[PDB]
């Protein structure tokens, strides 16, 4: 626990994880047309509850 | 001064505009303007030297005539309609006389020749008050009657203020005059849009205040009144260069800083009403307004000037001057663009 | 106004002697009291551009 | 994930921005009409207060 | 060889009251 | 009278060269009188005769600017028949700038004023032609 | 080293520390409480 | 411009109409941005008075953060109420005056004919 | 004169620390900067990026397009159809104006 | 994209919190890692472009610029490591912060969907660049150079703000996905031609055009090094990207509003390559070569054809890499002689045999060597210009000749010949400044190996 000058290596990976989480939150925010586009518009399989999350 | 006198004078300065707002009677608005006039002079003239006497005389003589013209307008309106409020269906001559007198009160060009002189002839404080607290109530008068105003000379006064402020501040070594010409240009930006969505006038006013007050404090912290005096800042107070740079580059409207927001949304609300090419002219002369800010922050920050041998005592000794609101006002400026929809 | 403090508090410091038809000291009608009253009662609820 | 995800995300963004553009033009036309005629809540410029009129019996009949 | 910082003939051109 | 200066646009360019000419000359003389007033109030002369000489110089200068501008405009519209063409106004503005460089003995000012006045006058004709409104009324 | 001139900020102002800490605590408590009440009232007014 | 709106109570921060709006999350991006503003404000106040940065005024930094967030929450609630008032008045106005906003319907690209501009 | 320090004459490095790498004056920071730069610049970036990029499938739909084209010309030339007709939209669902 | 820019933001804490002796290594390694993470948006298995949110997007045009902007930060960072080594540590960290801010803003530009986000970031980039040029440049005309660079760009950009405001008030959104699907053709009025000019004379200031390029040599000569890197590699491309994005809402005016600028680009490209042919300052030689090369991209975008846009993207990335390489190569000699004149040191390749290979390969890239993404770009835009008019090749060949000439002459009179025996201070080399040229030149080889990435919208 002594002489933590290497603690600062956690910031940039934290930035990566946080940005991934934020993109995940955004495309959760945009879960319209999820299966209502004229190109795919598939019928859900008996086990799947969502098409692409 | 003594404490009772200071209490009296500062309370009168607070009540001048506060009377001018909470007053439907235009006569009481005039009363508030006269309070501000009467109470500012003891503090412009507190040092008792020829520069201060001249500044106070010029301020008094320039503001009294405008007060009398506003009173002429009010008396004519009362004669016309038997009411102490500018209705619609008044006379355009009355309204224009009022607007010209208020322009003389603020400092707008071509009624601008008194503001740089007066701001030069007084301390750093009472330039701050003169440029911030004394612009508000005169603006309140216009804000309350914005549909009655002529879109023509409102814009001519604006454009003239922009041009003259830029071309004045271009060649001033004294900072008390640079801030005055900045005031003139910003009041031009305000009064251009004042007949169009007057909330943006108050937006630009608050932005201008939040910029200028920290700047005047920066000049206070070493009694800086010259480019060659603010250039000796990397040796005295070298932690202020960052904020001074960002606030000057805000005053000259640049994008990521919140000083581009007023110009941007003002041009927006003018382009919505087909004031295209006047807005283009103003936007383009704002660059000439920015040039001397760039030169200034060159002089102080980027190409650090020669210092003196006696400036090392300043390094030994300590300071207590930053008032904990310098940081706040400088950080709400320079960094509050993404909150622009919460500002408008 | 700009800062409608009087409405926020209910007081009337100066908004009771704005126009002619407003409570002279002893009840002496100012001339054109009827006309100003009529104009003001027609231009109420409406604002400005339509009352003009 | 796949192409379906981005396809339908794009469709959502497109309807968002189209609705926003239409709302902006609607706001502009509405402000135009509201200022041209004070038929609405905005741009309702004030008038003299009606409550500070004295309706009492005066000193003269022909008030 | 060294970074150029200003000198007196540079700093004096901001001392004429009108520029 | 505003009608006298609005009569510049009742018939197109290439027609009534004299009317447009001394209309524009009167306009330039007006603006020169304004400039002389501002140049005599601020920065006065050592004597009223010097001041009046300054006023006459400014005024007849601006009158020459306007005269050559209007002449050149209606000429280059008369020649090369194209009234709806801002290049005529550009050429007239260049003549104005060259006169400014004649009365004020400088070729730099001549070319400067040529370019600037020409662009300004072309933009003026584009505004008159497309329906641009300086000093608009609030509509939103 | 040991200053010949004892500086004013040599010992803290425990009053200011306590006032600021209590202000922050009160601010956060009142903020979470008002947020809870406002969410509850939104769900009440607008139904569900 | 909406100061003449009916029911506009003067100098009222949050009318009871705003209590029907959904409030912020308290995790909102601009609120944590205001917290960042307050943190940087404390850091700048330390740098200006020749104090250690990130180490000196941990009550002052906390106070700045709390002030910024505790003001931004309510100011943002107000601004959301105001934008809601805007949209409400606008939708009500198009409902009142439908003739000025006609129910338009547009054609397809098969029926209309836009001109072709060859590059070449 | 105006009391400035003089022009510092040119220094040579490799007199001190002849294993100098260009990064720092400490012999250990030189090593641990060149090692990190070489590693994180070549060994992972220029290699794993190259592999990741080489193994992107159907970049902008190139293999798929050729495959679809193969089956489509197969269909069109088996059925004797006009290969790649002269109009993408049929006039059966277009309405021109008269005159 | 958020995952690319948030780490770039947290690199600033990594600068200011890391100890003075572990503040270059960590930030450089992590910047390489950002450059790595910025390769996922090459995953374009489908024709539909990538939209992560209303804020950010990514296309086959934006993505190469993104990756290059991420790549050039480590190179900036190590090239700026031998100078300002005797500077104060706070000053170092301030430099690193300026460069990281440039990176973040430029990625936000290239990823943007709206034009106003693009505008505010395109004009926010001026502040770090001005600071780098003026505070860390060595000469005294850096101030005038920063003034030129700032005010040229602002004078260009303000009409762009007005035109974008007009477009927003007309359409409603000012977003790029929609302005392509709803672009009514223009009446061909003087007002619409002024609109075209306003939209274009902010980028043409920056590409730049031959009428207005004087800001570019003044800044390249006096930007310390990394300013020259960025200002040659991506800040000129910020105008190319912008023109390609804005030219969709300006048809058919480009069929005749383009003639002056195609023409000026071609003739001034010959003029600037001639200036290159006879020049005392090497960092100005590179500058005028950059003008000559960007003029072809101006002409290509003005022609608005598929081959043309393709070759424009190719030449954009290729010129960026090779010009940054040439700037680093000249700085390698400036750090010993402290003079930009080329005839002073004119006999190397004795002491610097390996560095003289990077010189050679950079010059062969600067000129049109065929197996390389430079000649691909030049050749495809030349084919475009020929399809435009069969008489442009008369100009393009003259420039081809001059571009062989000044490059080979630069090589000769900077390396080949009698050594300056009076130069004891010609230190042999640094592994750092060899790795710079390696990291510049290996991507050129690899892009040449797989150039299906270095195309754009039309391929
Ligand atoms: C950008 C505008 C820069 C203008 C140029 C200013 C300049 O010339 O540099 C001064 C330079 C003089 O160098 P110096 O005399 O060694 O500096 C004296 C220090 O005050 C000596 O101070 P010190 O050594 O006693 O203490 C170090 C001090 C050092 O801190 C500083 O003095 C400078 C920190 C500024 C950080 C700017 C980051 C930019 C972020 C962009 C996104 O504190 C820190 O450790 C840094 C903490 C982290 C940054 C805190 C900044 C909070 C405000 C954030 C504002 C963001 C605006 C963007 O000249
Ligand atoms: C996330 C964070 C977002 C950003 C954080 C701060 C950013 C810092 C930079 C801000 C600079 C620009 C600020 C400009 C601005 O505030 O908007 C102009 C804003 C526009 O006003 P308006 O909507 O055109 O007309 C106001 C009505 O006349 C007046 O009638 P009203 O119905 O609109 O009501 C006025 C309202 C005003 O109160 C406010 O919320 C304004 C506070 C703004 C201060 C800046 C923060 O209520 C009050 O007066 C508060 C009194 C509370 C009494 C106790 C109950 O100016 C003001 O309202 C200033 C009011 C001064 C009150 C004393
Ligand atoms: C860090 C430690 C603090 C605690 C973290 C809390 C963690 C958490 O769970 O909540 C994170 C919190 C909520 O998480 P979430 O609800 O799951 O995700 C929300 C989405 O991110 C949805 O976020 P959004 O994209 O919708 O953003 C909302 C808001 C944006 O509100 C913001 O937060 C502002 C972000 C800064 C940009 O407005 C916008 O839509 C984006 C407008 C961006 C305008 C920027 C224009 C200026 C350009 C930059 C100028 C340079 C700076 C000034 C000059 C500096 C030099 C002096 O989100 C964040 O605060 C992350 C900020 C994202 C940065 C966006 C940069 C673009
Ligand atoms: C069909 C289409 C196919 C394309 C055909 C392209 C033909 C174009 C003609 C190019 C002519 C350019 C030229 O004149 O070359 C001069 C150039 C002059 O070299 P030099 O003057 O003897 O350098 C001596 C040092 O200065 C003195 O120090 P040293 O003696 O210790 O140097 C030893 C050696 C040391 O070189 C190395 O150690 C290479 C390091 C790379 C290691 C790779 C790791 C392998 C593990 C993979 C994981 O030389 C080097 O330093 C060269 C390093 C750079 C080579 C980069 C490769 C360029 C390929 C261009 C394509 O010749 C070369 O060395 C370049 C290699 C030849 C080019 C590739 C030939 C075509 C192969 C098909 C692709
Ligand atoms: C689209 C293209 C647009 C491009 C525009 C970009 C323009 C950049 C302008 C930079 C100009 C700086 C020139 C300085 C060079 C140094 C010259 C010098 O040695 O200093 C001496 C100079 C006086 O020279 P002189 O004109 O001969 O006057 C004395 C004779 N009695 O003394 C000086 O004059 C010092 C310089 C003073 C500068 C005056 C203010 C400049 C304003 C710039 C324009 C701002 C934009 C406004 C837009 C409207
Ligand atoms: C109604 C019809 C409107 C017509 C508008 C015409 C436009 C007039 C142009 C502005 C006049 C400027 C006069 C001038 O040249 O300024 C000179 C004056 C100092 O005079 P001086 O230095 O001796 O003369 C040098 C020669 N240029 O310099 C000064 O003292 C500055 C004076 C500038 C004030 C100009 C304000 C006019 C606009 C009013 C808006 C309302
Ligand atoms: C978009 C970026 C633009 C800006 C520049 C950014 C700079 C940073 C770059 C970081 C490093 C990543 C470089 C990525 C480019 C190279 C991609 C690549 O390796 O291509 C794959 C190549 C061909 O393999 P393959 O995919 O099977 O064939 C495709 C033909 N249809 O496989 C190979 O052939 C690789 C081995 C080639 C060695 C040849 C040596 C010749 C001597
Ligand atoms: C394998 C290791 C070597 C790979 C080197 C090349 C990697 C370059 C591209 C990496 C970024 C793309 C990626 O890997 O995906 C990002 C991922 C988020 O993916 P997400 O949809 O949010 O959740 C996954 C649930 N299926 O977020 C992740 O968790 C990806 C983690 C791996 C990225 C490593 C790159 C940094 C080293």
């Amino acid at each position: 626990q002594l002489l933590r000058e290497h603690w600062v290596h956690i910031l940039v990976p934290a930035g990566f994880v946080f940005g991934c989480y934020l993109d995940r939150k955004d495309d959760e925010k945009l879960t319209a047309f999820r299966n209502k586009s004229m190109l795919f518009q598939r019928e859900l399989r008996p086990n799947e509850e969502v098409t692409w999350k | 001064m003594n404490p009772i006198t200071l209490a009296i004078i500062y309370f009168t300065i607070f009540l001048g505009p506060v009377i001018t707002m909470s007053s439907t009677n235009l006569m009481l608005m005039w009363v508030g303007l006269e309070f501000s006039l009467l109470a500012i002079i003891p503090m412009l003239i507190n040092k008792k030297n020829p520069r201060s006497t001249e500044a106070a005389t010029k301020y008094f003589v320039t503001q009294a005539t405008a007060s009398m013209i506003i009173l002429l307008a009010i008396v004519l309106n009362y004669k016309q309609l038997g009411t102490w409020m500018f209705q619609q269906q008044t006379n355009g001559l009355i309204l224009n006389m009022t607007l010209m007198a208020l322009s003389m009160k603020l400092g707008l060009a071509p009624f601008h020749f008194w503001l740089p002189e007066v701001t030069q002839g007084i301390p750093l404080h009472m330039g701050l008050i003169l440029l911030t607290w004394q612009k508000i109530a005169p603006l309140s008068i216009l804000i309350q009657i914005y549909p009655l105003l002529n879109s023509t000379i409102i814009l001519m006064l604006a454009i003239t203020s922009i041009f003259m402020g830029a071309w004045g501040g271009l060649n001033q070594t004294q900072m008390r005059k640079i801030m005055a010409y900045s005031s003139i240009a910003h009041m031009g930006w305000m009064l251009a849009i004042l007949p169009y969505n007057p909330s943006l006038t108050l937006l630009n006013l608050m932005i201008y205040i939040i910029l200028t007050a920290p700047m005047f404090m920066a000049l206070m912290l070493n009694n800086s009144m010259t480019i060659n005096s603010i250039s000796l800042l990397w040796n005295k107070t070298p932690a202020m260069l960052t904020m001074i740079s960002l606030m000057l580059l805000s005053l000259g409207g640049l994008p990521p800083l919140t000083g581009f927001l007023p110009k941007w949304i003002i041009i927006t609300e003018l382009m919505k009403n087909n004031c295209l090419i006047m807005a283009t002219l103003m936007a383009m002369m704002a660059l000439l307004n920015l040039f001397f800010y760039t030169r200034l922050i060159y002089s102080t920050s980027l190409t650090m000037f020669p210092t003196n041998n006696n400036s090392k005592m300043m390094t030994h000794q300590t300071k207590t001057k930053p008032n904990l609101m310098f940081s706040t006002l400088a950080i709400m400026s320079t960094m509050t663009l993404p909150l622009a929809p919460q500002l408008i | 106004p700009f800062l409608d403090i009087q409405k926020k508090l209910g007081i009337s410091l100066d908004r009771h002697f704005m126009f002619l038809s407003a409570e002279q000291p002893y009840k002496n009608a100012a001339r054109c009291h009827a006309f100003e009253k009529e104009w003001i009662e027609c231009a109420h609820g409406i604002g400005g551009t339509r009352a003009k | 994930d796949g192409p379906e995800k981005n396809y339908e995300k794009t469709l959502a963004i497109l309807q968002i921005e189209s609705e926003k553009a239409e709302l902006r033009l609607k706001e502009q036309e509405v402000r135009r009409l509201m200022r041209a005629r004070g038929d609405g809540p905005w741009y309702q410029f004030p008038t003299p207060e009606k409550e500070f009129i004295d309706h009492s019996p005066k000193a003269t009949p022909d008030n | 060889a060294r970074q150029w910082q200003p000198d007196i003939e540079w700093a004096e051109q901001f001392s004429g009251a009108v520029m | 009278v505003k009608r006298f200066f609005e009569s510049y646009h009742e018939v197109p360019d290439g027609t009534q060269c004299h009317r447009k000419t001394y209309i524009t000359t009167a306009l330039g003389g007006i603006c020169g009188i304004i400039g002389s007033a501002y140049s005599v109030s601020l920065n006065p002369a050592d004597s009223t005769l010097e001041a009046v000489a300054r006023v006459g110089r400014y005024t007849f200068t601006a009158a020459a600017i306007g005269a050559m501008f209007g002449l050149t405009t209606c000429v280059s519209a008369q020649v090369r028949e194209k009234p709806d063409d801002p290049l005529n106004y550009f050429i007239g503005g260049c003549a104005g700038g060259l006169t400014l460089g004649a009365r004020t003995h400088s070729y730099g000012t001549a070319a400067m004023g040529c370019v600037y006045m020409g662009t300004a006058a072309a933009l003026f004709k584009i505004g008159k032609l497309e329906g641009w409104e300086l000093f608009p009324t609030p509509k939103v | 080293k040991f200053y010949v001139r004892e500086p004013v900020n040599a010992k803290p102002n425990w009053l200011a520390v306590g006032l600021s800490v209590g202000a922050s605590v009160f601010m956060w408590i009142y903020l979470i409480q008002t947020h809870n009440e406002d969410v509850l009232e939104y769900k009440r007014r607008n139904g569900l | 411009m909406m100061n003449g709106r009916p029911g506009h109570e003067p100098l009222k921060f949050l009318p009871d109409e705003a209590r029907s709006l959904p409030p912020p999350k308290l995790n909102d991006p601009r609120l944590v941005y205001m917290g960042l503003l307050g943190y940087c404000t404390g850091l700048m106040d330390n740098m200006l008075r020749m104090r250690p940065v990130m180490r000196a005024g941990l009550h002052r930094q906390l106070l700045f953060v709390t002030s910024f967030v505790f003001a931004g929450y309510f100011y943002l609630k107000r601004q959301n109420y105001l934008y809601a008032v805007k949209d409400h008045d606008m939708f009500g106005y198009i409902k009142l005056h439908p003739e000025d906003f006609p129910e338009k319907e547009k054609k397809t690209y098969a029926e209309i004919l836009e001109p072709f501009h060859p590059v070449r | 004169q105006w009391q400035e320090d003089p022009e510092p004459e040119d220094e040579n490095v490799y007199a001190k620390n002849p294993d100098f790498h260009g990064y720092d004056s400490d012999p250990v920071v030189d090593v641990w900067n060149m090692r990190a730069v070489f590693f994180f610049g070549f060994s992972i970036v220029l290699v794993f990026g190259t592999t990741f990029v080489a193994y992107v499938p159907d970049y902008r739909m190139q293999e798929w397009a050729r495959r679809e084209a193969e089956r489509l010309v197969k269909y069109r030339e088996v059925n004797g159809l006009p290969i790649m007709e002269s109009n993408y939209f049929d006039p059966s669902k277009i309405q021109l104006p008269e005159d | 994209m958020l995952k690319i820019i948030l780490p770039s933001l947290m690199l600033l804490p990594l600068t200011w919190l890391s100890s003075p002796k572990k503040t270059w290594t960590n930030v450089t390694s992590y910047s390489f890692l950002i450059s790595l993470t910025s390769l996922t948006l090459l995953w374009q298995t489908d024709e539909n472009y990538k939209n992560f949110s209303n804020m950010f997007s990514s296309d086959p045009l934006s993505t190469p610029l993104i990756i290059l902007t991420a790549w050039l930060l480590p190179l900036m960072l190590m090239a700026s490591q031998n100078h300002l080594k005797k500077d104060n540590n706070v000053l170092q960290k301030l430099y690193i912060s300026m460069l990281i801010s440039l990176q973040i803003l430029l990625i936000m530009t290239f990823s943007a969907t709206e034009l106003i986000m693009f505008y505010i970031l395109f004009e926010a980039t001026l502040i770090p660049t001005l600071i780098i040029i003026t505070r860390w440049g060595n000469q005294t005309e850096r101030l005038n150079a920063g003034i030129y660079f700032l005010f040229y760009t602002l004078i260009g950009s303000i009409p762009l703000l007005i035109a974008l405001i007009l477009i927003q008030n007309h359409v409603g959104t000012l977003n790029l996905m929609i302005l392509s699907f709803t672009t009514h053709t223009l009446d061909a009025s003087w007002s619409n031609n002024l609109l075209w000019l306003a939209c274009m004379m902010a980028f043409l200031i920056k590409m730049p055009l031959y009428g207005v390029h004087l800001w570019l040599p003044k800044a390249h000569v006096e930007a310390p090094i990394a300013g020259s890197m960025i200002l040659a590699a991506i800040l000129l491309k910020l105008g190319s990207y912008g023109m390609i994005r804005i030219s969709i809402i300006l048809d058919p005016l480009t069929k005749y509003m383009a003639y002056p600028f195609i023409l000026l680009s071609l003739w001034g490209m010959i003029m600037t390559s001639s200036i290159c042919l006879r020049q005392t300052d090497l960092k100005s030689l590179i500058a005028y070569s950059s003008v000559s090369h960007m003029a072809l991209v101006i002409a290509s975008i003005m022609i608005q054809t598929p081959w043309s846009f393709m070759g424009a993207t190719m030449l954009m990335i290729a010129h960026g890499l090779t010009s940054s390489l040439l700037f680093c190569l000249a700085n390698s000699n400036y750090e010993r002689i402290h003079s930009r004149t080329m005839i002073m040191a004119r006999g190397l390749q004795m002491v610097f045999p390996l560095m003289a290979t990077w010189w050679l390969m950079a010059s062969l890239a600067n000129l049109a060597l065929p197996p390389s993404i430079n000649l691909m770009g030049e050749l495809f835009i030349t084919m475009s210009l020929f399809s435009w008019s069969n008489f442009t090749i008369i100009l393009m060949g003259i420039n081809i000749i001059i571009t062989g000439m000044y490059s080979m002459y630069m090589i000769i009179t900077t390396q080949r010949g009698k050594l300056t025996n009076h130069m004891i201070n010609l230190q042999p080399s640094h592994t750092r400044e060899l790795t710079l040229m390696a990291l510049h030149m290996i991507p050129l080889i690899l892009l040449t190996t797989s150039p299906k990435l270095i195309t754009g919208l039309t391929m």
